[PDB]
């Protein structure tokens, strides 16, 4: 009844979203679906689109604290769904009414610090999301690309392979996949988050960065597919001008792009 | 942004004098793994790399028995080379029936090419974007052909198609001097320098990732899997 | 008025053992009372573990051994194995019975070896029906054959005998004797046997003179 | 497909219970016009002797979907010999494209054995059986009032059925009485569509139950 | 061989078929049913080549069922003996003929009763009393002998019984039960077997 | 369809054709200028008999209309083999509508650029129609095609009367072509067809040039 | 997050530069819509773990099926609605049955996959046929690009990734079924979060003993009383 | 454009057309017809020109009669509507229908179809040119269940004198068509001249009367 | 050729001999005659062995795709159905089938005499080859719907072999098979010479 209630508050009411009506997020947070829009149980569906259309609507300066105090509680819970959805959530509610969060120094800080943090979690898919916002708000110019960030990445794809455990496999010890292998997918996520963030221009640091994941190729699953997807979709958006895009390569660099096997199992 | 209005459907020359379609479709083969196919006097030998969709799935085959004379290896969309392997076994299959012999391995080459003509000239059809690598073995000796998606075929010394090939296409155009005179063993193992040289610095041939395929004069046609390339690999010498 | 069928003579058997199985044939190729040529075995490797022995008009002979060698291609193309005996038995049938309203007229016997080890022998009508047997006699003198091998391999009306399981050595005795004895009296029969033994090690194949009358 | 479950929610609502000799399948009959004939506005129809169907949405879609269904239940008669299963044609019906056609169904009957059956067709072909269920407009309400009041003793009897069905439609369809059309079954009879006086007794004795 | 027969009456069809299927010298069911339902007040009563009759005879039972269930109302027996008579004709000369002969009975709510013929050619004719088989030739005589327009059901099942009585004894053929059935303003009711 | 009525655009533009409906017969006079000395106006006719009591004139596109010529007789003529009688004009014209409203309806193809006047005499009672590209037809007392047709259109339908015998129509149906000539026709550059009880004709030359005498 | 598209993709039948077909490219990854759905080949059997998502309970949970028999030694487990998968399912029981028909075998899980395969050549469709041949326990991906692939654990559907990830993990030749069943419903309450009980997952094995088994709602809470 | 009438009574059934031409030498000949009869007891008027109302009213009359083909009877008007719009169905013909029939299970019927493919029974009712203006005048006067031939023309008279544009009603301007039971048998009787002229002049007698 | 089926009160008992003749010739002494189509119905062989062998393999391709479709297995009637409507579409070609299709179904014992001519009739006795008549003549002196199951046995036996004692193309072994609630057995496969000392002495 009270979803029904946001869904129908959320365009009309004068002051959107008061700071009691945000409590009742974290909550959302964890019951909404991840991926479609299919018929779940009316409320599910319900939690999906109030969720949606919450993020969608103007926030007071002194409001944004609160919201990602909140959203910072609910990225750090034990529901991958949930960690999942404020990376959406956060995803929508930045671009619109961006500049609020860009006047705020604190902000966003406070949201990168979010999105690196969410892209180092357990659930692959909260990393490839963590990934696709942190790309996102990377292009849209809202977040910096950093000099500390690309030494935090470059130093998260350095971690090791981890040894793999020849303990037939260990007694029951195992259903997470690693500690190790997470940390080099998260930073080469991040690397691939930066060279998605410029879909369509090559900037100067682009071509150094993007030999760093030409390394992560026969990097091991889910690595592999990471890269390949990053670099699919990144030589099918730069190949309208690429007469002037691979200009900013070296001549031993564009020859490494076109050694790279980025493409699907329904190939070869 | 440098939108093109000629590259659309590949019944549209550009005025430039080119098909961009079938131009398209011919780095589809690029898209694929490499392959080393090369012959000697009495061996045709097919070398391919074959990559995994997760460590538990199990290697994409790229070798395929067509006749017991011929095999082909493939590297491209695996889905125009089933239609292609339906077709070449078909024709094979006609052949020994009516003939009552193998296939002339050009002939065989020959048909492909005209039929995948024909999807380069009309409308609503996308050309093949599989390019073979033909292994075979009839009466004029052992023969290596490859197929382009733009429908031309080629007769080789030695050939490699697919993905970062280039570099086998220096090692085989350097070393096909010495093919003809090979026995078997030396011969598997030029097509395996040729393929460990389209690979990266920390990559090697293993014996999930190689499949060989060998016909000869008093062999037929054999894919040589997992436990079977390792007498072709474990002769071999460290990466230089 | 045209008639699509020849009668080409021709006596086949097979015969099923414990760990083999002997698929034997005159070669006597005739029409009427000519003889076209006295080397055309009716046994047919198919497999390594399968012999086929067909006998009847020769030229639907000929035309189903080419058949079923494309089948076995096709089969092994798309199942990536070779074909089982009892495989091979049940698709010949849905063959033969393809061609019911204008019928193969072929005596098949397909002899050979199941999977586990044992022989088999499948005896065809020419449209399709079949069934295992132990042994088989198809063809130009079956009617002689059949009554001395329900004798001798079958241990039929015989009392205070043995049941001893049939070795390789005794029953290729058994063969070169019904053979000798059916090209006395057939006359479509003669010229040489030609015996295909089916065993473990592969399929070893003989031939024994017989009478040239 | 999605256009054509938006062509469903317009619709009349129709619900379909299942119960232990009985299946009981009533529709919002709607005021037309004045100088209409409600007659030609069907929106139960029969398919074989044993297989009824209630459809939501577009009639004149609708009635291609019965057609095609009504001559394959008598196809499936005069190869098989025996009746369709609600199982069979509700599978047919779900596999039955133009576009998808625009309704959903709920389709009630009995198995040659003798058991009933309710099943459930989208526009996207994705049937699914039912002990209970509504379609049609204000569908999700009757099938929340379905959740609460299907019990196994409020089917128990052959009455109480056609009743969870009135009281379901008298949820959203709030004319009380005279303005709904049900159809029953009861095993190996036929379709026996309840006539306006029936209908108005039932109604009775469901308002009788509620000053109690 | 296989003997059909109707009376009609001023308000019923009486209809009677032999029940023995039979296979060369031996009968091989002696309970076979030869009337086939066609709606609530239609029976096709069928004979003739083994397999057509149930093939043709369920082909038109069928359809009637599917105008009834696509109409909300049933075919009269006169609309369904020119469908069956359509059906048998449009059949006659393709590669698959029916070589079946039938009997439609039927009572109509406007027309009354109906009794139709229809030999294997598809020649449709309306009779009061009618009769297939080789009995027919023994039995449409005593028909014509003691029919009468206003002959009562009870007075119908009496003239059927002396027909049957002549088959049993003059006739060559074990025909020793007979399905009997009447058509009326209520339906089909299925009367006693006369059974010898 | 946008297509229908652009193909009208392409039969306003053609020459002018008259048909008028007298009590005895049908006239179908048409405008035919060569466009220069060099053509054999002899050659090449505009007026076209379907069958011996059915002919018919056009306006707009002339490859168009004789690939109607050529359907209409054949629609005739399958008519006569199924009732060995002469086609009625009104069912010849709902045949040949029907066809003219094929290429509407198919994707690929244009309609025609052709409106046909379809004169009669069956049952002693003349006919006078006209098939629009869209495949639809009206039956007329008079009516003009082709340029300035409104013009022509409202000219007969001051001078058109009941009681009007085939000669003056023929008269009134040159001066209906005479009204948008522009440079004086003669009987070279004209033709006349009628219908009447002895069935279609169309007028030769030397009959044309005493009817244009008498004007 | 923003858009990004080119001129390259979703043209029907056409290449890119770089050899693609990008209409094909999307309509695949657009199958990842179905529920979770979990095959593990083991050498004591191939079990196949799916979610169920039962709407109501006014529903039959046995009128949902998310894993078929495709012949008693083949089931197959799909991601997606049955409906598009129908005329799959179908077409591989119907090439068993004519394997049958004309070889008087059993058809092997590769050949099934094989024909469906093929007739898979899009679909949009994943299928994961599990099943016991002569070749032992074998385990089949089919992804809608008509690849099929032999595969000894493999997650399709929803989370496909995020469980495949914990299926190169759990995962080991010597694995018992037992294992193999308890460690897939680990895997789907972590891609579901949800409690499991057995209206919202079903469960099917397939041993070299026994033929294709569906688990009852008693045999399958036995299995999540220690889970 | 074109508009018709028609007007459901106890003693049959009528349809009541314009015949207004749209220029002075059409000849009418060919424009006078308007109602189409479609068999021995069924007959039709279209909303739009004569070139598409044959293509229509010849495909009534082919499905007309192979259903007396297949049975020896005239085809129920209801199941010729049916198929018909079956038929427009299957094409999503801009025009709409208006039947006027006989048949042995329903009697005397009126059914109106639009171009979607749907119809329904009406008691009365207009499609055509000023069509809601003539339902709107139609369902103030038309009593249900008790009005005769004589009272349903005066209706169509009534309706027609201040909903079609013709300025004059005049005997000329509407073909009436009158579908009767006559001692067992169907009479589409095409409504004369004359008697056209005095219900005209009838009608104008009532309303003169009523001023004063 | 004789088979015989009979529907009694424990199932249906169905008997078959396992002579092939071709003319005087006698091809084969050991024909499986009783066709297992499924687990759960038998088929008959007389008239071709290819015929009968052929269309009762391609009933239980049918009747195996319509238990996999549906999750039932199908009934006996419309196993019957489904073979005469395959049948019947060979009348004239020559086709030589009769059979007889017997089943547990959920309507009780099933038994469907079915022919290539196209007669399917249900019945509690059929009997059906070139010896039928010799076999129903022993079956209907001694049929009832009450007989125990091995006098049932019995029966079916003793018919078959005083069949293939007049019946000159009957002959070889009998083989008997049970048709009960959960699907079939064989009960024996007696040879007609065991059976004459047993009869006789």
């Amino acid at each position: 009844t009270i979803l029904k209630w946001l869904m129908a508050s959320a365009g009309r009411s004068f002051s959107t979203a008061v700071t009691e009506q945000l409590q009742l997020l974290p909550l959302f947070f964890k019951i909404a679906p991840v991926e479609n829009d299919n018929s779940y149980d009316e409320l599910k569906r319900d939690a999906k689109l109030c969720l949606s259309l919450m993020s969608q609507g103007l926030l007071y300066p002194h409001q944004v604290p609160l919201v990602l105090q909140v959203l910072k509680q609910t990225a750090r819970s034990s529901s991958w769904h949930a960690r999942y959805t404020v990376l959406t959530y956060l995803q929508t509610m930045v671009f619109y009414n961006l500049f609020i969060f860009l006047n705020n120094e604190d902000a966003v800080k406070d949201i990168r610090w979010l999105v690196i943090s969410l892209l180092e979690d357990e659930q692959l898919e909260v990393r490839e999301m963590a990934a696709t916002t942190l790309s996102g708000l990377l292009q849209c110019n809202f977040l910096t690309m950093d000099s500390p960030m690309q030494i935090h990445f470059e130093q998260l794809c350095k971690t090791k392979l981890p040894k793999k455990r020849k303990r037939d496999p260990g007694s029951v010890g195992d259903t997470i996949p690693s500690a190790e292998l997470v940390k080099r997918h998260a930073g080469v996520l991040g690397l691939g988050a930066c060279v998605l963030s410029s879909p369509y221009d090559v900037p100067t640091w682009m071509p150094q960065l993007l030999m760093n994941l030409s390394a992560h190729l026969n990097d091991p699953q889910p690595i592999e597919m990471t890269v390949k997807k990053t670099l699919s979709n990144f030589r099918r958006t730069h190949h309208d001008n690429w007469q002037e895009h691979k200009q900013q390569f070296t001549d031993d660099q564009l020859l490494v792009l076109t050694d790279l096997l980025v493409s699907p199992c329904y190939y070869a | 942004m440098f939108r093109n209005q000629y590259d659309n459907d590949v019944t549209v020359w550009s005025p430039q004098g080119r098909i961009h379609q079938i131009e398209y479709a011919m780095e589809a083969v690029k898209q694929g793994s490499a392959t080393v196919g090369l012959k000697s006097k009495t061996h045709a030998v097919l070398v391919a790399l074959k990559r995994a969709q997760s460590e538990l799935a199990a290697h994409q085959k790229k070798i395929l028995h067509v006749d017991n004379h011929i095999g082909i290896s493939i590297a491209g969309l695996t889905a125009d080379a089933r239609l292609l392997c339906n077709f070449m076994r078909q024709e094979c299959l006609d052949s020994r029936f009516v003939f009552d012999r193998p296939l002339p391995v050009s002939r065989l080459v020959s048909l492909i090419g005209s039929k995948t003509q024909i999807p380069t000239q009309r409308y609503g059809r996308r050309p093949y974007g599989v390019g073979l690598l033909i292994a075979g073995y009839d009466d004029m000796g052992p023969h290596i052909f490859q197929t382009c998606p733009s429908a031309n075929y080629f007769d080789c010394r030695a050939m490699s198609i697919g993905a970062r090939s280039q570099s086998a296409r220096t090692y085989l155009e350097r070393h096909m001097s010495e093919f003809m005179e090979c026995n078997l063993n030396e011969l598997v193992k030029h097509g395996l320098r040729a393929l460990r040289e389209t690979l990266p610095a920390e990559q090697d041939l293993t014996t999930k990732n190689v499949s060989i395929g060998i016909v000869g004069k008093d062999l037929e046609f054999t894919i040589y899997d997992d436990d079977d390339v390792s007498p072709f690999l474990e002769g071999l010498e460290e990466r230089p | 008025r045209f008639s699509p069928y020849v009668f080409n003579g021709g006596t086949i058997l097979a015969i099923a053992g414990e760990d083999f199985a002997i698929v034997a044939s005159d070669t006597r190729l005739s029409e009427g009372f000519s003889i076209h040529t006295r080397d055309s075995p009716k046994c047919y490797k198919l497999t390594d573990k399968t012999v086929i022995g067909c006998s009847g008009f020769h030229g639907d002979c000929l035309t189903l051994t080419k058949i079923i060698e494309a089948r076995l291609k096709m089969y092994k193309h798309s199942n990536n194995k070779a074909m089982t005996t009892g495989a091979i038995a049940a698709m010949l049938s849905t063959i033969l019975y393809s061609r019911r309203f204008f019928p193969y007229y072929v005596y098949n016997i397909i002899g050979g070896l199941d999977e586990e080890g044992k022989g088999a022998v499948y005896s065809f009508d020419p449209v399709g029906s079949y069934q295992r047997d132990s042994f088989k006699a198809g063809g130009s003198a079956s009617a002689m054959l059949q009554p001395l091998l329900d004798n001798q391999v079958g241990f039929k009306n015989m009392q205070n005998v043995e049941h001893v399981p049939l070795s390789l050595d005794r029953a290729m005795r058994l063969v070169k004797d019904v053979f000798i004895s059916a090209a006395e009296r057939d006359v479509y029969t003669g010229d040489a046997l030609r015996i295909c033994i089916v065993t473990k090690e592969g399929i070893r194949e003989e031939t024994v003179s017989l009478r040239k009358d | 497909v999605e256009y054509a479950q938006e062509a469903v929610k317009k619709g009349s609502t129709a619900v379909g219970v299942r119960g232990r000799d009985i299946v009981v399948l009533g529709v919002e009959k709607k005021s037309v016009a004045k100088l209409q004939d409600e007659r030609t506005v069907r929106k139960i129809c029969a398919l074989d002797d044993n297989v009824c169907m209630a459809f939501a949405g577009l009639t004149a879609d609708a009635r291609i979907v019965i057609n095609r269904a009504r001559v394959e239940c008598q196809s499936h008669r005069l190869t098989v010999e025996d009746p369709v299963t609600v199982e069979y044609i509700t599978r047919y019906i779900a596999s039955l494209k133009q576009r998808p056609f625009g309704i959903s169904a709920l389709i009630v009957g009995f198995d040659f054995d003798g058991t009933p059956r309710l099943y459930q067709t989208d526009p996207s072909g994705t049937y699914h059986a039912w002990k209970a269920n509504a379609i049609g407009r204000g569908a999700k309400s009757v099938r929340e009032f379905l959740e609460k009041n299907y019990t196994d003793e409020a089917i128990e009897t052959d009455d109480l059925t056609i009743k969870l069905v009135i009281k379901a439609l008298l949820e959203v369809v709030q004319s009380g009485g005279k303005n709904i059309e049900l159809a029953v079954m009861r095993r190996d009879q036929s379709l026996k569509i309840l006539n306006p006086e029936e209908i108005e007794k039932y109604v009775a004795e469901i308002e009788k139950e509620k000053e109690e | 061989m296989e003997y059909l027969i109707g009376i009609q009456g001023p308000d019923y069809v009486l209809v009677a078929s032999d029940r023995v299927a039979a296979s060369n010298i031996v009968q091989m069911k002696d309970d076979h049913d030869k009337m086939f339902k066609m709606s609530e007040k239609i029976l096709l009563l069928c004979v003739g080549e083994a397999g057509d009759t149930v093939q043709f005879a369920e082909y038109i039972q069928k359809n009637v069922q599917l105008y009834k269930m696509r109409n909300g109302y049933e075919l009269s027996p006169t609309a369904a003996a020119n469908f069956t008579r359509r059906n048998l004709a449009d059949c006659l000369r393709s590669r698959t003929p029916y070589h079946v002969n039938l009997l439609l009975a039927g009572y109509d709510e406007h027309e009354g009763p109906a009794l139709y013929y229809m030999d294997y050619l598809a020649a449709l004719a309306k009779a009061p009393f009618a009769a297939h088989g080789y009995g027919a030739f023994l039995t449409l005589s005593i028909l014509d002998r003691y029919y009468t327009p206003t002959i009562s059901r009870e007075r119908a099942v009496e003239l059927l019984r002396k027909c049957l009585e002549e088959l049993q004894k003059r006739f060559i053929l074990n025909l020793p039960t007979f399905s009997v059935r009447i058509i009326d303003k209520n339906g089909i009711h299925d009367l006693d077997n006369i059974s010898f | 369809l946008v297509q229908i009525e652009y193909a009208l655009a392409a039969v306003a533009g053609g020459a002018p054709s008259v048909g008028i409906k007298a009590a005895n017969g049908v006239v179908l006079a048409t405008e035919k200028k060569q466009k220069s000395i060099l053509y054999d106006e002899r050659s090449v006719h505009k007026v076209e008999p379907i069958t011996k009591h059915i002919g018919l004139v056009y306006s707009g596109m002339g490859p168009d209309y004789r690939v109607l010529v050529h359907r209409a007789r054949k629609l005739a003529q399958q008519y006569y083999l199924v009732y060995q009688e002469p086609i009625p004009t009104a069912q010849l014209v709902q045949r040949v509508a029907s066809v003219m409203q094929e290429y509407t309806q198919s994707g690929g193809v244009r309609p025609f650029g052709v409106s046909l006047l379809i004169c009669g005499w069956n049952e002693g009672r003349p006919y006078l129609f006209q098939s629009d590209p869209s495949g639809a037809y009206f039956a007329w007392k008079a009516t003009a095609m082709g340029k300035n047709y409104v013009n022509g259109k409202t000219f007969l339908e001051k001078r058109y009367n009941e009681d009007l015998e085939l000669e003056d129509a023929i008269h009134t149906a040159i001066l209906t072509l005479k009204e948008s000539f522009e440079g004086q026709m003669t009987e070279d550059n004209i033709e006349v067809g009628i219908c009447n009880e002895a069935g279609f004709r169309r007028l030769t030359p030397t009959e044309v040039k005493d009817y244009l005498a008498a004007i | 997050m923003f858009l990004t598209r080119s001129e390259y993709d979703r043209g029907v039948n056409t290449f890119s530069p770089e050899g693609r077909l990008f209409q094909v490219e999307y309509a695949i990854e657009a199958i990842k819509l179905g529920s979770t759905a979990i095959g593990i080949q083991t050498s004591e059997g191939v079990c196949l773990a799916v979610e169920k998502r039962i709407t109501s309970p006014l529903m039959e949970p046995s009128s949902i099926e998310k894993i078929v028999e495709i012949d008693a030694h083949i089931g197959c487990a799909m991601s997606g609605l049955i409906a598009d998968a129908k005329t799959l399912i179908d077409k591989a029981r119907v090439e068993t049955q004519n394997h049958w028909f004309t070889y008087n075998e059993t058809m092997t899980v590769e050949s099934v996959t094989q024909a469906v395969s093929n007739l898979a050549l899009p679909f949009g469709v994943a299928l994961l046929f599990g099943g016991v041949d002569e070749k032992g326990p074998q385990l089949f991906h089919m992804d809608p690009s008509g690849t099929f692939v032999q595969c000894d654990a493999r997650a399709i559907g929803s989370a496909s990734e995020g469980a495949q990830s914990s299926l190169q993990e759990v995962y080991h030749k010597s694995m018992t079924l037992k294992e193999a069943i308890k460690s897939s419903l680990i895997i789907l309450k972590q891609v579901m979060e949800e409690k499991l009980n057995a209206t919202n997952i079903e469960l099917a094995t397939v041993q070299p003993g026994q033929n294709f088994h569906m688990f009852t709602k008693e045999e399958l809470e036995e299995v999540i009383k220690d889970i | 454009a074109g508009t018709c009438l028609g007007i459901l009574a106890n003693d049959g059934v009528l349809l009541a057309a314009e015949r207004r031409n749209i220029h002075k030498l059409l000849d009418e000949v060919f424009f006078s017809e308007k109602i189409y009869k479609l068999n021995e007891d069924m007959a039709c008027s279209v909303a739009g020109i004569t070139s598409d109302a044959n293509v229509l009213t010849n495909e009534l009359r082919l499905i007309a009669q192979r259903y007396l083909l297949q049975y020896q009877e005239p085809i129920p008007c209801e199941q010729l509507v049916t198929a018909l719009c079956d038929i427009k169905q299957a094409y999503t013909f801009g025009v709409s229908l208006l039947y006027i029939g006989w048949d042995k299970h329903y009697g005397f019927q009126l059914y109106q179809s639009d171009p979607s493919g749907n119809y329904g029974g009406w008691k009365a009712t207009c499609i055509g040119n000023n069509s809601a203006a003539a339902v709107s005048m139609l369902k103030q006067d038309y009593k249900e269940g008790e009005m005769t031939l004589k009272s349903a023309l005066a209706l169509a008279i009534k309706v027609l004198n201040k909903t079609m544009d013709v300025s004059k009603l005049s005997a000329e301007k509407v073909e009436i068509a009158t579908l009767t039971r006559e001692n067992g048998k169907t009479v589409i009787r095409v409504l004369k001249q004359k008697e056209v002229e005095q219900l005209i002049k009838k009608h104008e007698e009532e309303e003169a009367k009523a001023e004063r | 050729t004789t088979t015989l089926a009979f529907k009694f009160r424990h199932g249906v008992i169905v008997a078959a001999d396992s002579r092939a003749t071709a003319g005087a010739y006698i091809a084969s002494q050991t024909v499986k005659k009783v066709i297992e189509i499924n687990p759960y119905l038998l088929g008959t062989m007389a008239g071709g062995a290819a015929d009968c062998s052929f269309w009762e393999r391609l009933l239980a391709r049918q009747c195996r795709i319509y238990e996999l479709r549906n999750k039932e297995r199908i009934s006996v009637a419309a196993a019957s159905k489904l073979l005469a409507n395959m049948v019947y579409q060979y009348k004239g070609m020559g086709l030589s089938m009769g059979t007889m299709i017997c089943g547990w179904d959920k309507r009780g014992p099933g038994l469907y005499y079915v022919d290539s001519e196209g007669n399917r009739i249900s019945g509690a006795t059929f009997s059906v080859g070139s010896g039928s008549v010799y076999a129903y003549g022993v079956m209907d002196r001694g049929y009832s719907y009450d007989l125990e199951v091995e006098q049932a046995y019995d029966l079916a036996r003793r018919a078959i072999y005083q069949a293939t004692y007049r019946d000159a193309y009957s002959g070889g072994a009998v083989n008997l098979y049970h048709v009960r609630e959960d699907g079939w057995i064989r009960v024996s496969s007696d040879n007609v010479a065991d059976l004459h000392e047993k009869y006789s002495g």
